[PDB]
């Protein structure tokens, strides 16, 4: 029961956008689209083959947006030879999660990028 | 004072090999060659230089990167805790070529930028002791 330019599963509802935007830009255009939405979040292989079998449907090949990002910017880092970590030159700040219409397996990419999304939030 | 081949800097002997192995293999075999011994680590613009212009001696390619000491190390495919929409983390499906948890550097960036890399990738790398 969704809203009918979206796409019901198991009792969520599913939009995507063809309007590039990068990671954060994406998360908050998606909050604004519907009460409780978000960029999709994964809890299944089912709901994973769903959504991208919709993304592709729709807007065929592309990359898409998933709601996971600044994922290691929280791990340990460290020097094997024990430094402590002060310098630094990273080339990209953070990276965030995305996944090709054409399969569901997880993928890494910049933030900054620019990509397709998904939206969703529960019916 | 370093052995014959290893270049000093500040106190310390780097090396660049140009043979290819695995982030935790280069790590071993860093152990191996002096006492002491681990992949690099850049803590300053100065060194930074220093290496960038070491691996450049040696490495020509940009087929590959060049590995360097820093690395997550967490087990985990990524460190944050939940989705956007606020839940947990309960399922995955990563491609193992791609979480990136090791560091290396690029020939496009004068061996500069630290560029994230899947760990397991045979690359060259350098030693510092
Ligand atoms: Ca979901
Ligand atoms: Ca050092």
């Amino acid at each position: 029961d969704c809203p009918s330019d979206w796409s019901s599963y198991e009792g969520h509802c599913y939009k995507p956008f063809n309007e590039p935007k990068n990671w954060a830009d994406a998360e908050n255009f998606c909050t604004q689209q519907h009460t409780g939405s978000h960029l999709v979040s994964f809890q299944s292989t089912e709901e994973a083959d769903f959504v991208v079998k919709l993304a592709f449907q729709t807007f065929d090949y592309g990359i898409f947006w998933m709601g996971l990002s600044k994922i290691w910017n929280q791990c340990n880092w460290q020097w094997s030879n024990a430094a402590m970590l002060k310098y630094t030159d990273w080339a990209e700040e953070s990276y965030c999660v995305y996944f090709k219409s054409t399969n569901n397996k997880w993928r890494s990419i910049t933030c900054r990028m620019i990509a397709n999304f998904v939206c969703e939030f529960q019916a | 004072d370093c052995s014959s081949s290893w270049s000093s800097y500040e106190g310390h002997c780097y090396k660049a090999f140009k043979q290819s192995k695995t982030w935790a293999d280069a790590e071993s075999f860093c152990t191996k060659q002096v006492n002491g011994g681990h992949l690099v680590s850049i803590e300053s613009s100065g060194e930074a230089d220093f290496v960038a212009h070491l691996i450049a001696q040696k490495i020509k390619s940009a087929k590959i990167h060049v590995w360097i000491g820093l690395r997550a190390q967490n087990k985990e495919k990524q460190c944050s805790i939940e989705w956007s929409d606020g839940s947990s983390i309960s399922y995955e499906n990563w491609i193992e070529e791609e979480s990136k948890k090791c560091l290396g550097v690029h020939k496009a960036t004068g061996f500069r930028k630290w560029e994230n890399f899947y760990c397991e990738q045979r690359d060259p790398f350098v030693c510092e002791a």
